[PDB]
């Protein structure tokens, strides 16, 4: 019955089966493009978007991490700036995955539930009396709900197993929390950003680690610090948890 | 640049 | 030379030569429609009232389920025949720039997914590569000549205003608005006069 | 509500 929901960076979506050994379940590919999208004509050294709009740079010459004045999102409130901000839901079986209904900001066609949203946010530069585009950048990320001061936390556990993510690997495992000896894994054509298990109607954003090494050592993330990954030549940033394994 | 790690300014 | 660019709620955009009393020299569709779309009443940025609520169109989507989204699309004419000559949005890119937001945002059942309510407001903006005031209560731009106050011309629009500029050689000169809530053939709306 | 004076919150 349960799911295990994980969203790449090629803007598919997969389902997993906990119970079978992460067994793969469908795909979705909602046809959006990729999450992340750069084009560019001569330098501006290099710019690294985030997935939740934050632009950032790094000097080549004084190989350097900078951060950015302006986020995606502030372009849109030398170079016309076009673009638009979109967030779409589409709405699943909670079993079987087949699309119930699909709802943009242009429409709505129909055919418990599982609520996924796609956000995506684009930014094209355009010359002022060209019109032709100079550079651009296509960020979004996934959120799935389901649909039958004071920190908190969770773990994501199952059948006396945990389940966690390699960011590093792109892979989702499994291990058995007695021992901590690995059950079962599954890697991914395409880097992982976000992984959500859903068990008895609620459901489990699961943290996404890169190990640094069953005595599991899990840590926070510095003051200010990004973690860095790449998808086909593309580079982004997202929030991994540092994690260390010893014996 | 680089590879898979954290980094900062 | 000059001209006055006015955005009318058809979502059309008209330029009035202000030497010839106005003569209008062309006038434009988007094919996107009126300005806004739909008790709650927006402004035609994105504001929200009912009296104000702590939400703004993209304070929504950040019961129901919300979908919808802003759009940033610059359309280039030429400043004075008004021929298109460059259209570039999120879908591709294909002197003045005409840049159009239109905010939209839907509310939708969580099971179904068919349509509850939704806004879809709309603002534009220009670029460029007598005293004219406009009176909103009339729909119409009326130039007053500075001697004596007696207007010399003035033109009339059928459909209400919601903003004008005037480009004084160069400049982008905006127009003025005086004597809010509006309403174009049905749905209310807010300006800022 | 009016839909044509400058009404205040």
């Amino acid at each position: 019955r349960s799911l295990v929901i994980i969203s790449t960076l090629d803007g598919r979506i997969a389902a997993l089966d906990p119970e079978n050994h992460g067994k793969k379940q469908w795909d979705l590919d909602v046809g959006s493009g990729s999450l992340v999208s750069s084009s560019l004509s001569k330098p501006e050294k290099m710019i690294i978007p985030s997935l939740d709009g934050d632009l950032f740079q790094w000097d080549r010459d004084r190989e350097s991490m900078e951060t950015v004045p302006f986020t995606v999102e502030s372009l849109l409130e030398d170079v016309v700036l076009v673009g638009g901000k979109s967030l779409t839901t589409y709405g699943l079986s909670a079993y079987s995955g087949k699309v119930r209904y699909i709802c943009s900001a242009l429409g709505c066609r129909q055919w418990d539930i599982l609520l996924l949203q796609r956000t995506q946010k684009t930014v094209r530069a355009v010359g002022p009396r060209s019109g032709n585009e100079k550079w651009n950048f296509s960020v979004g990320h996934f959120e799935l709900r389901y649909i039958p001061s004071d920190v908190e936390e969770q773990e994501a556990v199952m059948m006396d197993t945990v389940i966690k993510v390699s960011v590093a690997d792109w892979k989702v495992m499994a291990f058995n929390k007695k021992g901590g000896h690995l059950e079962w894994e599954y890697q991914f054509s395409t880097p992982i950003a976000s992984a959500w298990l859903v068990k008895d109607g609620k459901v489990i954003p699961i943290s996404l680690f890169d190990d640094t090494s069953i005595v599991e050592a899990a840590r926070g993330a510095t003051e200010n610090s990004v973690y860095l990954g790449m998808y086909r030549g593309q580079l982004y940033l997202q929030s991994s948890v540092r994690i260390s394994e010893k014996f | 640049p680089q590879p898979w790690r954290f980094y900062a300014p």
